[PDB]
């Protein structure tokens, strides 16, 4: 049966050997193998953004630099000048810094969709595995399942910071845990859930 | 904030996302988008004004790069250059 | 020689496209076993058509049998 | 208050339109005897327009600045006499008769001739299907659950 | 056994008696299709204990307090309260257990025997049943589930439900709580009725 709901009915085009694979698909968007493949592939790499962006939203916060929201607000004055660590960036014009992100990335973005094998798609190897963990292949798949299951968790932490945020604008997302340590039976979502 | 150099910038940086970075999906989507009406192209139906043009067409670089492509990419470069070249003594424009 | 066409008061669909009756259900009456009979089905329906007539002749590939 | 209207019970509008209806309704009443019929069916009037002015004015109602109610239909909660609950009401009754009127048809196409109890009411078979209009929200609802409601595209002919 | 709401009528051909309270009532025909029955049937539970449970915790801290050992408000304002926590939070505590719960119910109604297993210790689950009647942890005394046993419980339920209806009416027109408008009654039995409520 299906592991994400206990007591239910598999789907047809899943039970698959995939990594990370529990038989949820409610709208049946996996019809097709041939976009199967590609959301395999979109998955990982929405995942590894999330999981690479959750210590970039935690630190600055907790090293007293600002949250995530309020160090994107020099960009719109416009004497604005990047900081770093509070050493000021000698390149922080908005425009020098809209270019080259575009430059490079589109070029580092470009090269990694001429690949064709779909199995070397989402995994490739060579500089991005220096260390080398691919020598037993059973424990090759576990760590592909805990690092599915960590970016999943992931990116359902970044949507709570950013709904966490529009509930209280001004906050970050560790002044919300201190605040809900403070007072954990009177602040919680019950306020912004039922309204006054 | 010069535009002498600004220019340049642009049209260079334009000219090399064109011909280094781009170039592959641009003359592969190209080739499956043919203009066409039924089931022959214009040229093929009758319209003598409608024959490409061959000589403008052919180069001597090494992946096909031609005028065509040269103007195509330039006139990017000199869009956003004036693009950045106004946005900067005051502009509050998208 | 083997009767051709089904047996009478079986119940049938309609596929002829111009007909009143498409897509609906009727009653086999009779089938005329002459050969040369273009359209030999006889099939009675509980609704008149525009012009009040309740019956009317079909081919055998007109019709579908519905159990 | 909402869309800058004015309490009816606040409005100076409404109360000049008050005094003006019973001013005119008086000038009738006084060319009469004070026992007479007509002097206490104009006095009734009187009192209803009266009460009828009060009870918009403590009832909540919106008043512009004509000196008129205005209704509220947005679904703010101060306002759901106006229209949501009527409008349930409306929900409620329609239903009941269209659920009786459509088991009555599916009950009475079962006969030789269907047609002939469409111009002639069966009475005994209507008044034991009438009653079950009181629960049709569950019926209408398990039917639908269920695939009676409905006739799939591939069945539908004359 | 098999008895009749209206002596003198028919009992529906759907409704033999296979069922504890069957008494042939079902005027408005709303059974008439069998998978209806099973959902009618598993509904009735639910709305009986749960009106049983409030109708006990609704009457007896009334009389509790009017006895005079305890000062603690009626029914209908207890929800105004000062509590260690405001009610978003007890509504909010509430939804979730409460997902898992009912969730965890409609999949054995949906296929009998499905959820029998406990998630965490692998080693525990719910012998074969009847849907409604669970057992094991649910009946930690182990008493018998007897005929006689499941129409004591439908009936109590049936009362239950049509006593919180009376006070739920009752408090719209009245406003003193269910022992006060009881206590009315026996002072003046011919002159404190529904009719001087209204009049
Ligand atoms: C964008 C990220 C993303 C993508 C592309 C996928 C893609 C996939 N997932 Mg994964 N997944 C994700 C995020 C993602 N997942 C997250 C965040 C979780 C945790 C909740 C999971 C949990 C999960 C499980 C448990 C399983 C999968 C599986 C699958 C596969 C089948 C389902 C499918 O066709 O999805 C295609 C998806 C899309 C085309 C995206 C549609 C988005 C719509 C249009 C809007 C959604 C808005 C959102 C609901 C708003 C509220 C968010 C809030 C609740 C956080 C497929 C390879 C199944 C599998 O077999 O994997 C191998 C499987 O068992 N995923
Ligand atoms: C997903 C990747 C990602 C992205 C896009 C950003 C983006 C940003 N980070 Mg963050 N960061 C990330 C991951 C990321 N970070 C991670 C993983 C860590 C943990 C090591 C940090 C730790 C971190 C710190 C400690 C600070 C930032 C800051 C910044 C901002 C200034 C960057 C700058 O001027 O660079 C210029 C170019 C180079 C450094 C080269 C910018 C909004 C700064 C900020 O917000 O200051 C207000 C800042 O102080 N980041
Ligand atoms: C060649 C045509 C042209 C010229 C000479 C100007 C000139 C001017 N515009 Mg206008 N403008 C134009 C086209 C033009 N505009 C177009 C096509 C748009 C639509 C996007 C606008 C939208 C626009 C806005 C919203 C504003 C101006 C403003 C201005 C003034 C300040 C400079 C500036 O920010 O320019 C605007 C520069 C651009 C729009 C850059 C265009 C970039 C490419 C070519 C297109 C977009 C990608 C100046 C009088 C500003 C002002 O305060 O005026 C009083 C101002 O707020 N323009
Ligand atoms: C597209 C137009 C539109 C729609 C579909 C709605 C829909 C709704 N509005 Mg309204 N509203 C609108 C425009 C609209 N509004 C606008 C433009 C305004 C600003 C003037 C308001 C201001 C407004 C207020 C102030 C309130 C609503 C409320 C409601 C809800 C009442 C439903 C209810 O409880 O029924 C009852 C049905 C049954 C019991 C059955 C409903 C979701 C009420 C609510 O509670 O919303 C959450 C409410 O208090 N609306
Ligand atoms: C059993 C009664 C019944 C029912 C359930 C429906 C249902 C429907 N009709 Mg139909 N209709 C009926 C009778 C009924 N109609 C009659 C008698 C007429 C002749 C005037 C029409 C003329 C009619 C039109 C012209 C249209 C519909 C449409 C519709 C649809 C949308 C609702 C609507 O616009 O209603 C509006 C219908 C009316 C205001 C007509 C009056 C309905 C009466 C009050 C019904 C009850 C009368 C009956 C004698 C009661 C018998 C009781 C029984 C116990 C003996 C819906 C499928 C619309 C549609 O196609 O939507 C997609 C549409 O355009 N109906
Ligand atoms: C449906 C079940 C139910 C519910 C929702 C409540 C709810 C409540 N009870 Mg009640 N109670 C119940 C059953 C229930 N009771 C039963 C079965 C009994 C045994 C007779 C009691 C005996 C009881 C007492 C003695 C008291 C409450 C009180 C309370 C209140 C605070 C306690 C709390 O919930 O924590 C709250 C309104 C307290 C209160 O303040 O009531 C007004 C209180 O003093 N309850
Ligand atoms: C079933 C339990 C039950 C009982 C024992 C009572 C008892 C009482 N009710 Mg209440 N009442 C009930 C149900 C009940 N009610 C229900 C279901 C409703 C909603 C329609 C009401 C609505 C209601 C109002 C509006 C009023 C009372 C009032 C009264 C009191 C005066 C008698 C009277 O006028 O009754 C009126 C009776 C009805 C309106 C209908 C009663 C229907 C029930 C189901 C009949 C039960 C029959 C059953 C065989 C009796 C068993 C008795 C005993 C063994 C439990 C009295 C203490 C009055 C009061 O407060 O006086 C101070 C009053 O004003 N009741
Ligand atoms: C059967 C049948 C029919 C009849 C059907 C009928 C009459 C059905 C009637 C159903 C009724 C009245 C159901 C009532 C259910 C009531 C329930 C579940 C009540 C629950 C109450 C609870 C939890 C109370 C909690 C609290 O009080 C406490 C504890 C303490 C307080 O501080 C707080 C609150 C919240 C107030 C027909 C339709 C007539 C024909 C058909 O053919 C056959
Ligand atoms: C590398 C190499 C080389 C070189 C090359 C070059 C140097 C090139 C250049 C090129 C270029 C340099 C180009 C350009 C182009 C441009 C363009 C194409 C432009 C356009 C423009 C426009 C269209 C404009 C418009 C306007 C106006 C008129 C007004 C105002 C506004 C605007 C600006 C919009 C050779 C040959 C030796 C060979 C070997 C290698
Ligand atoms: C925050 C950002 C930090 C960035 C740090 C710098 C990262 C630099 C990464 C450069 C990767 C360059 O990639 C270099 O190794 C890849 C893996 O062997 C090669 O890729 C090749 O080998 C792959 C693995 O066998 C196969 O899919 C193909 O044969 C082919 O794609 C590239 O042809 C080579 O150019
Ligand atoms: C705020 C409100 C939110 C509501 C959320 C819940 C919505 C629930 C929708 C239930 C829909 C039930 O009806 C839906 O499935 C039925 C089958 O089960 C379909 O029924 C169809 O298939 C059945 C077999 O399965 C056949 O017997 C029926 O003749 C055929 O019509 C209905 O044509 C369809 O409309």
């Amino acid at each position: 049966s299906a592991e994400w709901f206990p007591g239910q009915p598999r789907p047809a085009h899943l039970d698959g050997s995939s990594p990370g694979d529990f038989g949820f698909d409610p709208l049946g968007l996996a019809t097709v193998p041939a976009n199967f493949e590609r959301f395999k592939e979109s998955e990982i790499y929405h995942c590894r953004w999330a999981m690479l962006a959750v210590p970039g939203v935690l630190l600055p916060e907790a090293l007293g630099l600002g949250n995530w929201v309020k160090a994107q607000e020099w960009a719109a004055i416009p004497g604005g000048q990047a900081t770093y660590l509070g050493n000021p960036v000698p390149w922080g014009n908005l425009p020098t810094i809209l270019a080259i992100e575009f430059l490079a990335i589109a070029f580092a973005e470009q090269q990694r969709t001429m690949e064709k094998d779909p199995e070397k798609k989402k995994y490739p190897g060579g500089a991005f595995d220096p260390l080398g963990f691919s020598k037993d292949p059973v424990k090759f798949e576990e760590l592909k399942l805990k690092e599915i299951k960590n970016g999943r968790l992931a990116m359902l932490a970044f949507v709570g910071f950013v709904v966490q945020q529009s509930a209280y604008p001004g906050t970050g997302p560790l002044e919300n845990l201190g605040s809900h340590l403070a007072d954990p039976w009177h602040n919680n979502i019950g306020d912004i859930v039922i309204p006054r | 904030l010069e535009p002498s150099v600004v220019i340049s910038l642009s049209t260079g940086l334009s000219l090399v996302l064109g011909r280094f970075v781009f170039f592959n999906f641009q003359r592969e989507n190209v080739a499956k988008q043919v203009p066409a009406q039924n089931g022959k192209t214009h040229f093929d139906a009758g319209d003598v004004r409608a024959k490409e043009f061959a000589g403008i067409l052919k180069s001597n670089d090494p992946v096909g790069f031609n005028i065509v492509d040269v103007l195509a990419w330039g006139s990017i470069g000199h869009i956003v250059a004036y693009y950045i070249l106004a946005t900067t003594s005051n502009g509050y424009d998208p | 020689p083997p009767p051709i066409g089904p047996k009478r008061g079986t119940k049938v669909k309609i596929l002829r496209r111009e007909s009143y009756w498409y897509n609906g259900t009727g009653s086999v009456v009779t089938v005329d076993q002459d050969p040369n009979t273009r359209y030999p089905v006889v099939v009675r329906f509980a609704k008149v058509n525009y012009a009040g007539v309740s019956t009317n002749n079909y081919a055998l590939d007109e019709i579908k049998e519905v159990v | 208050d909402i869309a800058g209207l004015t309490p009816c019970k606040d409005s100076k509008a409404f109360a000049k339109r008050e005094k003006q209806s019973v001013k005119k309704l008086t000038s009738s009443l006084k060319k009469y005897a004070p026992d007479s019929a007509p002097a206490l069916a104009i006095q009734a009037t009187i009192d209803k327009t009266k009460r009828r002015f009060e009870n918009y004015g403590k009832f909540g109602l919106l008043c512009g600045s004509d000196g008129l109610p205005h209704l509220i239909v947005s679904g703010d909660q101060r306002h759901w006499g106006e229209f949501i609950t009527p409008g349930v009401l409306f929900l409620y009754i329609a239903g009941w008769i269209g659920w009786v009127g459509r088991s009555y048809l599916i009950a009475v196409s079962g006969e030789k001739k269907p047609a002939m109890r469409e111009i002639i009411i069966d009475v005994e078979l209507a008044s034991k299907i009438i009653p079950r209009g009181f629960i049709w929200p569950v019926a209408a609802y398990r039917e639908w659950i269920n695939g009676d409601l409905v006739v799939d595209d591939a069945d539908i002919g004359y | 056994a098999k008895g009749a709401w209206l002596p003198g009528l028919a009992s529906p051909a759907y409704l033999d008696g296979s069922l504890a309270g069957d008494n042939g009532f079902d005027p408005l025909a709303l059974a008439a299709d069998p998978e209806d029955l099973r959902w009618f049937v598993q509904a009735e539970l639910v709305n009986g204990r749960w009106a049983m449970l409030g109708v006990a915790g609704m009457l007896i801290p009334e009389v509790l307090t009017k006895g005079g050992l305890l000062n603690a408000p009626e029914w209908y304002d207890a929800g105004k309260g000062e509590y260690f926590a405001s009610s978003s939070t007890l509504f909010v505590i509430e939804f979730i257990l409460f997902h898992y719960v009912e969730i965890r119910r409609w999949q054995d109604i949906k296929n009998p025997g499905s959820v029998n297993q406990d998630p965490i210790f692998k080693s525990y689950s719910l012998p074969a049943h009847e849907c409604g009647y669970p057992g094991s942890v649910f009946n930690p005394l182990n008493f018998a589930p007897t005929l006689e046993n499941k129409e004591k419980e439908l009936a109590n339920g049936r009362l239950a439900m049509l006593a919180f209806l009376g006070f739920l009416v009752q408090h719209n027109v009245t406003g003193k709580g269910p022992f006060e408008n009881l206590q009315q009654h026996l002072a003046d039995p011919w002159h404190n009725t529904i009719i001087q409520t209204f009049s």
